[PDB]
RNA sequence: AAGUGUCUAAGGGCGCAUGGUGGAUGCCUUGGCAUCGAGAGCCGAUGAAGGACGUGGGAGGCUGCGAUAUGCCUCGG
RNA sequence: GAAAAGUACCCCGGGAGGGGAGUGAAAGAGUACCUGAAACCGUGUGCCUACAAUCCGUCAGAGCCUCCUUUUCCUCUCCG
RNA sequence: GGGAUGAGCUGUGGGUAGGGGUGAAAGGCCAAUCAAACUCCGUGAUAGCUGGUUCUCCCCGAAAUGCAUUUAGGUGCAGC
RNA sequence: GGGUGGGGGAGUGAGAAUGCAGGCAUGAGUAGCGACAAGGCAAGUGAGAACCUUGCCCGCCGAAAGACCAAGGGUUCCUGG
RNA sequence: ACACGGGUUCAAUAGGUCAGACCUGGAAGCUCAGUAAUGGGUGUAGGGAACUGGUGCUAACCGGCCGAAAACUU
């Protein structure tokens, strides 16, 4: 029904929840609307997302031969990426485990006239 | 005061859901060359050309 | 008053150096013990 | 100028004084300052009054300006070019245009300009 | 007029489809433990065991090596 | 992975990364990699829920959803 | 706030080392732990004590009473 | 690389020991971000700059936040990337 | 925070400006007296935050989003 183009970014150093709180603004919206929204998104963690969405439309345009004007974002994932751990020293010698969480963002797009 | 019991998934996700962003945008803002899209807050700057990409 | 540790390599060498270990019968056993475990000596 | 309500800029009012004076200085020396919106807003009644003294054009007014601006070159320019030019405009010597917030603290930026 | 009267899902629940994180299970092995049999059972003031430093056409370590230094001479393979 | 044959080249992107091509039996084997479960995270979607309390179940149990037999019926019947 | 030309303070150098040292004496200090430091070995220490002891099914089915106990929160014999 | 059957032998069956090793959850996108010295503007490099560079102001210690030695650390100094 | 209330150019909401209320209490320069320190005149001056009433000069943006088209009896 929707022969969508697939694009995704693995190993991004932005947490999934911080991705999701932006992604919720771009469900069922056009690519150009999403790109403008993210351009002016005060959360300022949308950069990677705009790059991925842009690459999805560009790839659909060149490999698929589709027109961005009708290209709409269908499904967006903010999957949990690989996580490392770091030790911080706190009071009384307590060694706490502090992590650096990542994400795998998967986006599919398709013309929906 | 420390957490006595863990919170049920059905309540935790409610707290996760009441943490959303606002929606502001504006179309029709013609500038030199291509007509882009900006917010009302900054449309005057766009009209004066004080924007970048 | 608020002191914890104050290194001084000459003091460490004179106190823990294996040439001091040569002084005693026991100290020689420490070196031979460490060799058996496979560790680098002082 | 009407005193603000809430925290002074930076530390105390003395720091606010240094900020307002330096901002007014480089404003008069450049004519287009892009900074934070609160600073431009607080600056409005400050620069408006300094220019009011410029269009009055008196020795006494120069010393009242010196109470605020230790730099003298900006005073020369201010009472030599700016004042006379705005002598025919009875108020409204500035203009605030909103500017995109900074990537790093999302501070509401704004640019403050003179009419020309 | 009076009465009956489905339809909301902000956001949760359950179940399916499809992904991610993780690297458990399965199968394996450059590796080890425990034994029978057969050797050797000593090294060293001729400077032992074991080490520091250094050596390669090319940064560092391991194995080998010692200002003749990832090698020399002799008899064999 | 039997063998590096470690993804030529092109395109988004500052790069990492990804897609298209290609090697390959296979990439659903891409250096973070045989097989790849669970916790956990998340998306799409069928169904219930904003006058109502109860170890968050069990048994009765309406109405929808999905699969499906017979059948009024469409006579379009060599089809469904 | 107290001492601050003194029974002073402080660095460099050295020694006394565990049933021992030290102590203008508190049973405090001896590498963040001192009514006898730490590490290793004896050592898989021991405890009449606390906690644990992993799949199922079938038949049958107790006591918390009595005696004695450096014993009454345990155990042996008897009873079920 | 495993089944069926007759046999043999177990490091053989985990839901619990304030159990152990590893990974992820709730708490939670909460607290906190580190002496009560203070930053600001312009131009510019750069895809991207409150935080870097170069200028102009402002502020602070100044018997120390300055300038030299010892112990210690062991290249943390300079250049280029 | 949000919300509330007012206003958004037929506009006096905020800023600014002119003039006021109130406060401070006699500014600088100049001139005169005084050896000087200082004191008179110019001068109820000068400075000024919130309140008052005028004054449309700047800024309130020549544009977005969500929002009914109604199951039935006597």
């Amino acid at each position: 029904e929707y022969p969508s183009a697939v694009a995704k970014a693995r190993f991004v150093r932005v947490s999934p929840r911080k991705a999701r709180r932006v992604i919720d603004l771009v469900r069922g919206r056009s690519v150009s609307d999403a790109l403008d929204i993210l351009r002016w998104a005060p959360q300022a963690a949308s950069g990677p997302v705009a790059k991925v969405i842009a690459s999805a439309a560009a790839n659909a345009q060149n490999n698929g031969g589709l027109d961005p004007a009708t290209l709409v974002v269908a499904t967006v994932y903010a999957d949990q990426g690989p996580t490392a751990k770091r030790i911080r020293p706190r009071a009384q010698g307590r060694a706490f485990r502090i992590r650096r969480r990542t994400s795998h963002i998967t986006v599919v797009v398709e013309s929906r006239p | 005061a420390v957490p006595k019991r863990r919170k049920s998934r059905s309540n935790t996700r409610s707290r996760r859901s009441q943490w959303k962003a606002a929606k502001t945008e504006l179309v029709g803002v013609t500038v030199a060359g291509h007509a882009h899209k900006v917010p009302r807050r900054l449309l005057k700057a766009a009209r004066l050309g004080l924007i970048d990409f | 008053g608020k002191r914890t540790f104050q290194p001084n390599n000459r003091r460490r060498a004179r106190v823990h150096g294996f040439r001091l270990r040569m002084r005693t019968r026991a100290g020689r056993s420490i070196v031979s013990s460490r060799r058996r475990k496979g560790r680098r000596t002082l | 100028p009407k005193p603000t309500k809430g925290p002074r800029l930076g530390g105390s009012s003395s720091h606010q004084k240094a900020i307002l004076a330096n901002l007014a200085t480089s404003l008069f020396e450049h004519g287009r300052i892009t900074t934070t919106e609160p600073k431009a807003r607080a600056l409005r009644p400050y620069a408006e009054k300094l220019i009011t003294h410029a269009k009055k054009g008196a020795l006494h007014n120069r010393r009242e300006v010196l109470k605020k601006l230790r730099d003298k070159d900006v005073v020369h320019t201010l009472f030599a070019e700016i004042g006379p030019f705005f002598a025919d405009r009875d108020g409204g010597y500035t203009r605030i245009i909103k500017i995109e917030a900074r990537k790093g603290d999302n501070a509401p930026m704004a640019v403050i300009e003179l009419v020309r």
